[PDB]
């Protein structure tokens, strides 16, 4: 992020930083790796075979693409990353899980390890305190302080 | 000085207080 | 030429007018002081920019001398680093004070006035220099003081300052006087001080991206409700820009609508182009169609032609159509600083045929919604439509076992337990604005 | 046209006998009365603009 | 919504010709 | 102390005056 | 007839935009422009049609000789007798004005208009000017122009008017249908249907009427309207020979949308090769259309999709297309139901509307009165 | 009252001859991409005529 521009930077503009991108949703969160992505200044859309797939997961997943992913994740033109890719691709799994909650046993074709998946796992009172209470304030209100 | 002056707002600030009752309850009467 | 004695005879005329203002604008500073009443200094900054420039260097030097007839500090120490006028013969003797007023020194208020007014006039003249040190020469006069009128011009001699340093690019240096002054600031309860310091303090950070920063600031930090109108649209545009860079979209699109309409309808085109192209690339990255009546406006025409052809784009969901228009105004794209959201609705498109979908229809089969929405595959519909319930934006639960997609049920909260709700918060606006209404009814 | 008041269900063939609830006039004196004070404020801002 | 209306409008008013005749009285004075 | 002292006067000055006008409101309109 | 002739202009736009009828009524324009010596639109007549022929001398020598002929009579009548203010010699160098918008450009013919206005008298001779030079400007299509002389000429001097403003109130709605403005203005100035005055702006009586009642079924599909389009006395004296335009009407009226729905496409064909076809091309059809549909919906809860394209005749998978993209447009209360083929009316009612309504209208007052409060207490 | 000089205002751009837009008022849906109506009840009717 330069502390200060200096000079030599070979690494987090290529084969790192976008490893932080990974963190930076490898847990679930998306806030920083929408925030971040603001220094990657110009070359993320010129791409640099770096942050073009970290990237690309969010970009190929928020849509609500998953498949759009697994099928060639594999596609990691870098260090590892492997530490956190399926670290993150973990989550996709607990996510999609969220299935109108409440397939019967053909389970997710996106996922499906056998079963160990299936381990894994006012109305009709009209609200009669609070609103004698914004009532009366209202009175109180009206009535106050000439 | 700068604490008389300060000991002189206290006191008039309490005055002033003792008077921002006393006409709402006049103005409660006079309602009445 | 009669033109150049044309044109001296009208500054003079502006002079003269301008020093008539500035004695009325310290006899209203000198009765704010004896009655404890700021609205005449709340008057003098809103005229404050009409006043920017009908005066000369050697007008002001004038008036300097004739005001602070009284042994100042302030103008003593800043005469000498003033440039030495060359000779001339022409000097009117200005003594408006005598006696008992030339022997009363100048109030800093008055000081502070025709010290940015300077500011204003050097500033037009693009004197960063003599700028910079004068401002740091009123900073120095605040700080020995601790009276809370003067804030009410210091606030927006700071944002002259802080205009003044843009230009030098020193956002980095200012920062540390901006946090200080805001420290003190919220310290002291300066109302206007503290609107107008965080405003400039976001700034930096908003032009120099750093939106973590921002978030710190905004969220810790605390905003007066009192405070103006344009200083409480700022704060809502940067608001708006910040969350809406952070993903999330329903807060930020109620916000910058909420600040565009307090915006002035007719005055700062450009900032309301500005906020308006937000609020665009926001609301059609939230799934919802735009008002066309803006797009029309002669007002706010071409600055968003290209962002029209971008929404025509995403409506008609052509994939050629968004890439060629981004291919055609990615420069003019980054310029006005909505790339990344952009970039973000180049593959969000189809959030918004989603939510149409599931708005006009009510029970559509999944091959009938895979055909309509271009997936071919009706496991890539099923994925799509828990997307869009998961998301919040429809409200359909989806059967996997018939080809449902069930939309909501009949009568809903809205004409059972929803209107109540509804009318609390209009009965506690109106009775607010009674109350302010007669506890601000007047001072005698 | 108005002539009767009812509704028809093509789904069942089946037609539906009612009548309008005539318990109205509350919302529209309100409306009519938003209407009067809508001209009253533009009629304030008036007053505020002309005179400060 | 229509007492609440009513009573601020009023009292927009009330304001409005109380601060009016005072800021004149007070321009007068001198 | 003129950092403080000062502090405090100005810290019950400008608010000890709202309830000056203040107490004029509640004197206007009950004379009314 | 009078002034530079609605028709040309009509051919005009025809040998114009109409990118396939350019066949006859090209000759029609041409050999009706070489009469009367109209060099000033000949020559972008010309620049937009065919190259050229060798006839623009041929025209304009004796242009230019009448040109000159007139001048040289009215200016010697003027230097002869020293009459001033409503003399002979202003009927003469008006009518030199009258020639000159008659043949030549809008520039001359607008400068000819002003310089005689000021010697203007008489109040009907000023209205009348007024009302010739809103002709030319409807002629050149100058928004602009039409309505600074329209509100001129209905606000500074329509106090007097001997029941010249049955031709205002003809002349309003020419605008106000050129203005895509079609319901309010454009139905209430169809109220003096009953026109005298054959006017010259008028195509003819039967153009009038089938303007008119295209508007009346725009502005006002089916609400109460029978009252004034449907037993309008010379609404159908005429509509008797208009065959074409009864059917479309008393279709949409009586309810026989089968055929309703091929009037509109014969009615958006006609208007397609109109004067006024930029504004309603698309608009005035897709408004008809969503009206005859909100029509048939009505008094239905539940209609099966056969029933609907049946009465449309057919096109069942039309008729689901075309209901969901009106539906999403924001209008005509609906949700279909695909599983099964079925619509629903949702429609909301009395107080779910009027609740509706008070909100929003609170909600604009609430802000106006917050602006308002913190314009005050600065 | 406010000059609010936050600090741009577009400068129009590609500012260049008018358009001269059209003075009447219209909403999203009216420009589209489609085939009239007279030929697409032609393009219709056709097998039992529609």
């Amino acid at each position: 992020f330069d502390y200060k521009e200096q000079l030599p930077e070979s690494a987090y503009m290529h084969q790192l930083l976008g490893l932080n991108l990974l963190f930076l949703l490898s847990q679930n969160r998306v806030a920083e790796f929408h925030t971040e992505l603001e220094r990657l200044p110009a070359k993320d859309i010129q791409t640099n075979v770096y942050i073009k797939h970290p990237v690309s997961l969010e970009q190929y997943l928020m849509e609500g693409s998953y498949n759009k992913v697994f099928l060639a994740k594999g596609n990691i033109p870098a260090e590892s990353y492997t530490f956190f890719i399926d670290i993150l691709l973990d989550t996709i799994r607990d996510e999609i899980a969220g299935c109108i909650e409440k397939l019967f046993t053909e389970a997710t074709r996106i996922l499906f390890k056998m079963t160990d998946y299936a381990k894994k796992r006012e109305d009709t009172t009209i609200p009669s305190t609070e609103l004698a209470k914004q009532v009366i304030e209202y009175a109180r209100q009206l009535e106050m302080i000439v | 000085d700068l604490y008389s002056r300060y000991k002189k707002l206290q006191q008039e600030l309490e005055f002033l207080e003792v008077q921002e009752e006393y006409i709402k309850d006049e103005q409660k009467n006079l309602k009445k | 030429k009669t033109a150049a004695a044309a044109a001296e005879h009208s500054q003079r005329e502006l002079d003269t007018v301008t020093l008539e203002d500035i004695k009325e604008h310290v006899k209203q500073l000198e009765k704010a002081v004896s009655g404890k009443e700021p609205r005449f200094v709340l008057r003098a900054l809103r005229m404050l920019p009409s006043t920017s420039r009908r005066l000369n260097h050697y007008v002001l030097y004038k008036a300097v001398q004739g005001f602070f007839t009284s042994n100042n500090a302030t103008r003593d120490f800043l005469l000498p680093f003033l440039e030495e006028p060359m000779d001339t013969e022409a000097d009117l003797q200005f003594r408006p004070r005598t006696g008992k007023a030339a022997s009363t020194p100048l109030l800093p208020e008055v000081e502070a006035y025709l010290q940015l007014l300077v500011v204003i006039f050097m500033m037009n003249s693009k004197r960063y220099k003599e700028a910079q040190k004068i401002s740091d020469d009123l900073m120095q006069k605040i700080s020995t003081q601790n009276r809370r009128a003067l804030d009410l011009v210091a606030a927006k001699c700071y944002y002259y300052h802080a205009r003044v340093y843009e230009f030098l690019d020193k956002l980095d240096v200012v920062r540390s006087f901006l946090h200080a002054r805001l420290r003190t600031a919220t310290l002291r309860h300066d109302a206007d001080g503290q609107a107008t310091l965080l405003n400039l303090l976001l700034r930096n950070y908003l032009h120099y991206s750093l939106y973590d920063q921002a978030e710190k600031l905004v969220s810790k930090s605390v905003f007066p409700e009192q405070a103006n109108n344009n200083e409480w649209a700022r704060y809502l545009y940067y608001t708006g820009r910040i969350k809406a860079i952070q993903l999330e979209y329903s807060e930020a699109r109620r916000t910058m609508t909420n600040a565009l309409r307090k915006a002035p309808q007719h005055t700062a085109v450009g900032f309301k182009q500005t906020v308006h192209k937000l609020l665009i690339v926001v609301e059609l990255l939230l799934g919802e169609i735009p008002d066309r009546l803006q797009f029309r406006q002669p007002s706010l025409k071409r600055s968003l032609m290209p962002y029209f052809l971008l929404t025509q784009a995403v409506r008609t969901g052509n994939l050629a159509k968004f890439n060629q228009v981004l291919d055609q105004f990615g420069e003019k794209f980054q310029a006005d600083g909505t790339y990344t959201l952009i970039i973000r609705l180049r593959h969000n498109v189809i959030k918004t045929g989603v939510r149409m979908i599931s708005l006009s229809y009510s029970r559509i089969s999944l091959a009938d919604i895979a055909q309509k929405l271009q997936l071919d595959s009706p496991e890539d519909a099923e994925f799509i439509v828990a997307k869009a319930i998961r998301d919040g934006v429809i409200e359909a639960s989806i059967n996997h076992e018939k080809g449902y997609v069930q939309s909501k049920e009949m009568i809903d909260i809205y004409s059972t337990r929803e209107p109540q709700l509804a009318f609390h918060q209009r009965i506690s606006f109106c009775l607010d604005i009674h109350n302010m209404s007669v506890k601000a009814m007047r001072f005698p | 046209d108005k002539k009767f008041h009812g509704i028809l269900d093509q789904g069942e063939g089946v037609l539906i006998i009612f009548d309008e609830p005539p318990v109205d006039k509350t919302y529209e004196a309100a409306l009519e009365t938003i209407q009067n004070m809508s001209k009253v404020v533009d009629s304030l801002y008036n007053k505020a603009k002309k005179l400060t | 919504y229509l007492a609440s209306l009513i009573r601020s409008v009023v009292a927009l008013h009330n304001l409005i010709n109380n601060k009016i005749a005072n800021r004149d009285a007070e321009k007068k004075e001198g | 102390l003129r950092q403080y002292y000062l502090s405090k006067i100005e810290e019950l000055q400008l608010i000890v005056n709202d309830k000056s006008q203040n107490l004029r409101r509640l004197q206007a309109q009950r004379n009314e | 007839p009078k002034n530079p002739d609605l028709r040309i202009a009509q051919l005009r736009f025809l040998l114009s935009l109409p990118e396939h009828r350019g066949d006859a009524a090209v000759r029609d324009e041409l050999m009706a422009a070489v009469r009367d010596n109209n060099m000033a639109p000949y020559y972008e007549a010309l620049c937009k049609s065919l190259d050229w022929q060798i006839d623009v001398d041929l025209l304009n020598k004796m242009k230019k000789a009448n040109e000159d002929e007139l001048k040289r009579l009215d200016e010697e009548l003027e230097d002869a007798e020293k009459n001033l203010g409503e003399s002979e010699i202003r009927d003469a160098m008006m009518a030199k004005a009258e020639y000159l918008c008659r043949i030549g450009d809008k520039e001359g013919a607008l400068t000819a208009f002003r310089k005689t206005y000021d010697k203007t008298v008489a109040l009907g001779h000023r209205l009348d000017i007024v009302f010739y030079l809103l002709r030319i400007g409807l002629f050149y299509m100058d928004n602009d122009l039409i309505t600074r002389n329209t509100e001129k000429a209905k606000s500074l001097i329509e106090e007097g008017g001997d029941w010249d403003r049955r031709n205002r109130l003809k002349v309003y709605q020419g605008l106000y249908c050129v203005a895509i403005r079609d319901f309010k203005q454009a139905a209430e100035l169809f109220l003096d249907t009953v026109s005298t005055f054959t006017s010259y702006e008028l195509m003819d009586y039967k153009t009038f009427v089938t303007y008119t009642v295209y508007v009346s079924m725009i502005a006002l599909e089916r609400p109460d309207l029978r009252e004034k389009v449907i037993k309008g006395a010379e609404i159908l004296e005429v509509l008797h020979s208009l065959p074409a335009v009864r059917q479309y009407l008393f279709s949409l009226y009586e309810c026989r949308y089968s055929v309703f729905f091929q009037s509109l496409a014969v009615v958006e064909q006609e208007m397609k090769k109109d004067w006024l076809f930029a504004p309603h091309y698309r608009y005035y059809v897709r408004e008809m259309r969503i009206h005859a549909y909100s029509q048939l919906l009505e008094s239905y809860r539940s209609l099966t999709l056969g029933y609907m394209a049946e009465a449309f005749g057919v096109g069942v998978e039309f008729i689901d297309q075309e209901l969901s993209r009106f539906i999403a447009a924001g209008r005509l209360h609906c949700k279909i139901d695909k599983v099964n083929e079925i619509v629903e009316t949702n429609r909301p009612d009395s107080k779910n509307w009027q609740y509706q309504e008070t909100i929003k209208k609170g909600d604009l007052l609430l802000n106006r009165v917050q602006k308002l409060s913190r314009v005050i207490n600065m | 009252d406010d000059e609010f000089e936050e600090f741009p205002a577009e400068d129009w751009a590609g500012l260049d001859e008018d358009e001269d837009a059209h003075v009447w008022e219209d909403n999203w849906d009216d420009d589209n991409v489609e085939d009239d109506f007279s030929n697409q009840l032609r393009a219709e009717l056709e097998k039992h005529g529609y």
